[PDB]
DNA sequence: ATCGATGTATATATCTGACACGTGCCTGGAGACTAGGGAGTAATCCCCTTGGCGGTTAAAACGCGGGGGACAGCGCGTACGTGCGTTTAAGCGGTGCTAGAGCTGTCTACGACCAATTGAGCGGCCTCGGCACCGGGATTCTGAT
DNA sequence: ATCAGAATCCCGGTGCCGAGGCCGCTCAATTGGTCGTAGACAGCTCTAGCACCGCTTAAACGCACGTACGCGCTGTCCCCCGCGTTTTAACCGCCAAGGGGATTACTCCCTAGTCTCCAGGCACGTGTCAGATATATACATCGAT
């Protein structure tokens, strides 16, 4: 799994700012926001996968996404808790 | 049927708002009988039981600018008969004055000056004008008497009334 | 044995609007939002019950634990809610 | 066991689990001991939260003239509503959206 | 031959994208960086499906007020286009590293 | 000697000097004239919100003075932890 | 004589960021304290490390306040901060909707 | 009488900077410090323990809340330290 | 018999009694294994020392011999993990980091 | 400122999956009862909070002049939007496979609990030295020339 | 530059009060022993996560052109800053009272624990209807000739 992080097409970034209100979009705002994305699940999947590691298990569940989620401070209404 | 009575923060403010303004210009004045008292001259009695933040009275009087405000209370003082009823206040880059002599059917103007009553006064605009409320910020019963702060520091005045600090 | 609070979610709607449904997934966000506020309430009760050096989550802790997450209307009529509640229930 | 038994709720008047909530509150390690009026106190405040967010997203479904509740609804709700949004400010709601909310300097002239 | 002035397509692309609830990004995409960036973690790890989709929702969500933020520091700096500039002080104001 | 009346707020004791003081501390080089009711109006509403909690902890351990605990308790309350109080 | 309008305020900086004493005085923050409590109980009680600590927290919370302030201004090509910065670093902070 | 970490922090200072001293109002902040500190491994551990329906905090459940709540390094060094500990505790007894 | 502190058998400087006593009387968890208390005075013991080491280091570059809340916040604000540890944390009496942005300076 | 695409709210058909409902049961909730210890309540002491007085002086308030800094206008060029043809890879549905979650049973090591004891930690005391401060030589910044 | 000239840093020495060492007491940590139960480990089932493959087509991509906007520059005008004088009220010390915080002692009543009874909530399977398209109607919108 190589340079997944272009991934988050440029088009799919513009509708994310759509969604927030953005009117015009920078060109090199593409490349700041991958690199924003790619720390917040850096971030999120460390503590996901430290919930896992602990339970001794191998699947990392909704749960411990939400547990992650709860700890960085965003809770996550939807998928269990 | 079960339905939430809940009224929003905006709601609650506004009512409070025009509660303030229709009891202003409603002249109710419920229960407050002039007096006597022992040394200091008149005095009005409150006889209800009041508690925090509810209204008092309005320091009902002719609202006026700076200029003038700084002028007109000494051009009334040199009367040596007329007691105190103007009162100044700083809101929005300027001072007004509250002319409050000439005698009206409020019962603002009535009171004396202490630090040791029972009133705080606050300000309210209905539309702009500036009228100078009373509300009870503290528990008062139905037989004390309004007492409120004049805020006047008046090295003079306090010399000669030595009773302001009081 | 799952353990849930869709039932009491669905009385409670059909106590409110009694000819509305609730699709699965707003089921399970509300499933969420009771269980997220039971927490925290729960967590607050016990910080004061440490804090005041007791040992029981009485009526009490729960009513100023309320008193402290909730904002200020919230707080008020959950308050009342609760109130009204226990002395129904110490009634019966 | 006699002299028929009914739920704490039913004695509380409430629609949420006084039992449940009893139980959660001892196996949650919150304190030694638990008040007999706590369970029946939260129990208490959660039915009146469902209820105070339930009633604001039931009346967003009948505005959007649709029946069943749905995730859309309930953000629309919390987001609106002025202090549920204060409670859930920090909560992501699955499958929510935003507000509609344009700011006024982007509109046309 | 018909066609808009630059920017009644994004108000319209906005009101759009406001209304609708529906995921933003390519799951299968997201899936496969997700699974790199765990990869780096810890090796060999499976995710459930409600997983992928719990992290997918939190990112978008972040990524949604990240640019409500971005826009109103754009607003402030008196343009109408967001930039990395924006996103920066969006993130230094609101805590991040 | 007639006297006039006037008021005060106690909210116009964070002078303005102490508002740039403050301000210059923030490393702030220029000020504008309007900052300094902008100021008093967060502060009173910062104030506001850690005084309610402080006195419903107090309230709730049935005294009657403000311990500096309860301070401490109402700040990590809000998510402002404060060292060096008895925490 | 004279110095140049900035001058004076780099040093102040300077002063001020070295020291650590509490900028806002005492007697008058007290007050504030008092009459702001006044709403909720009347006839409290503080003690005096209580009102410390309040001062130690709202000072610290105004200084933080200021620093994104001054960042919001300096965004906007501007030196001179303003309400509409302090507004904006609030309102990307959390505090008001 | 009123339990704190006063000679603690003491002894950990006279380890590092052997003559130096600290004041009381740092003394204070260390003491709120180390608790906080404390109460924050101690939560998160005890919320650990309810994820996995397991009623025992353990050596297992401390590391794994001290490798989420510290930042990369410091929690790195913290797990070595914690496990050097625990192992030298156990093979004397 | 002869007794020795549990901190004694760890090589620790904080309590692991104290610890145990607080972890046990805190409403954690109804058991506290054996190894709990002495893995978080160790952690709590390691955090001390480095917050410790660095508000020394802040005193000797200020030519001082105590250590006070100005250099604990220093030494905080400094290290880039403890800012991101105790980074919503503030200390009585810390002061801020010096720092004027580059747009004020003269040019 | 109609034209005329160009897109958008209103209506009906309908149908597909999801939701609301009926059933059996088992597992957790309720009722009674007993023991004990946590907490309510009364008393007491002394700490520490509040209030007032007096003087100092440091700091706030006020006024003035002026300059630099915000803001509005203007011109330019560039980079971002919009649209269209093309490519590519997401998505959907099939299957199959097997890893690993989840639940169960056994048993042992481990942690709670309880009592005897002893030394580590705490509170009060006292001393000295470190930091503050006050005044002085130097040098290092700004600012008019 | 050219310079002076106020701030500012390095320097002594005094001084004072707080911090660090000392010691006696007491209470909580250590030790030893018992027990009961939590979880560790093995075993087995079987869901669901992964992999793949093919088709469709929706979305991404690349290109071209135009124009709206970012950004630099200029001018003005005004509103903060710096300074000097006055005033005011923070602050510090002192005293003096008294509320109420903290501790202790006692008693009672409320909650845990246990056992039994049983009904309500959960999985499970089923009928049906809400809402999501699909197409048509009428209309709204806006961009330009």
């Amino acid at each position: 799994l190589r340079d997944n992080i272009q991934g988050i097409t440029k088009p799919a970034i513009r509708r994310l700012a759509r969604r927030g209100g953005v009117k015009r979009i920078s060109g090199l705002i593409y490349e700041e926001t991958r690199g924003v994305l790619k720390v917040f699940l850096e971030n999120v999947i460390r503590d996901a996968v430290t919930y896992t590691e602990h339970a001794k298990r191998k699947t990392v569940t909704a749960m411990d996404v939400v547990y992650a989620l709860k700890r960085q401070g965003r809770t996550l209404y939807g998928f269990g808790g | 049927v079960r339905r939430s009575s809940r009224k929003s923060k905006a709601e609650l403010q506004s009512e409070e708002r025009k509660r303030i303004d229709e009891l202003i210009e409603s002249g109710k004045e419920e229960g407050m009988k002039i007096d006597l008292i022992d040394g200091k001259g008149r005095g009005v009695i409150a006889t209800k039981q009041f508690s925090r933040g509810d209204f008092v009275v309005e320091y009902h009087g002719d609202l006026i600018e700076i200029t003038d405000a700084k002028k007109r209370e000494a051009l009334y003082a040199q009367d040596p008969s007329t007691g105190c009823y103007m009162y100044y206040f700083q809101y929005l880059s300027k001072t007004y004055c509250v002319d409050a002599t000439r005698e009206t059917n409020r019962l603002g103007r009535l009171i004396n000056h202490s630090k040791c009553g029972n009133c705080q006064t606050k300000l309210h605009d209905i539309d702009g004008v500036p009228h100078l409320i009373l509300i009870a910020s503290r528990d008062i019963a139905a037989g004390e008497e309004l007492l409120y702060d004049y805020g006047d520091r008046s090295k003079a005045s306090i010399e000669a009334h030595p009773w302001l600090k009081h | 044995r799952k353990e849930s609070y869709s039932i009491y979610v669905y009385k409670v709607l059909k106590q409110v609007h009694p000819d509305t449904g609730i699709s699965s997934k707003a089921m399970g966000i509300m499933n969420s939002f009771v269980n997220d506020i039971f927490e925290r309430i729960a967590g607050e009760a016990s910080r004061l019950a440490h804090y005041n050096k007791r040992s029981t989550i009485t009526s009490r802790e729960i009513q100023t634990a309320v008193r402290l997450l909730l904002p200020g209307e919230l707080a008020k009529h959950a308050v009342s809610e609760g109130t009204k509640a226990v002395t129904k229930y110490t009634s019966a | 066991a006699r002299a028929k038994a009914k739920t704490r709720s039913s004695r509380a008047g409430l629609q949420f689990p006084v039992g449940r909530v009893h139980r959660l509150l001892r196996k949650g390690n919150y304190s030694e001991r638990v008040g007999a009026g706590a369970p029946v106190y939260l129990a208490a405040v959660l039915e009146y939260l469902t209820a105070e967010i339930l009633e604001l997203a039931g009346n967003a479904a009948r505005d959007n003239k649709k029946t069943r509740i749905i995730p859309r609804h309930l953000q629309l709700a919390i987001r609106n509503d002025e202090e549920l949004n204060k409670l859930l400010g920090r909560v992501t709601i699955a499958q929510g959206g935003v507000l509609p909310n344009i700011q006024a300097v982007l509109l046309p002239k | 031959p018909h066609r808009y002035r630059p920017g009644t397509v994004a108000l319209r692309e906005i009101r759009r994208y406001q209304k609708s609830t529906e995921l933003l990004i390519r799951k299968l995409p997201f899936q496969r960086l997700v699974r790199e960036i765990a990869q780096d973690f810890k090796t060999d790890l499976r995710f459930q499906s409600s997983a992928v989709m719990a992290l997918q929702e939190a990112c978008e969500a972040y990524l949604v007020g990240l640019f409500e933020d971005t826009n109103l520091c754009a607003i402030h700096a008196k343009r109408v286009t967001i930039m990395p500039k924006d996103i920066q002080l969006a993130r230094r104001i609101r805590g991040e590293r």
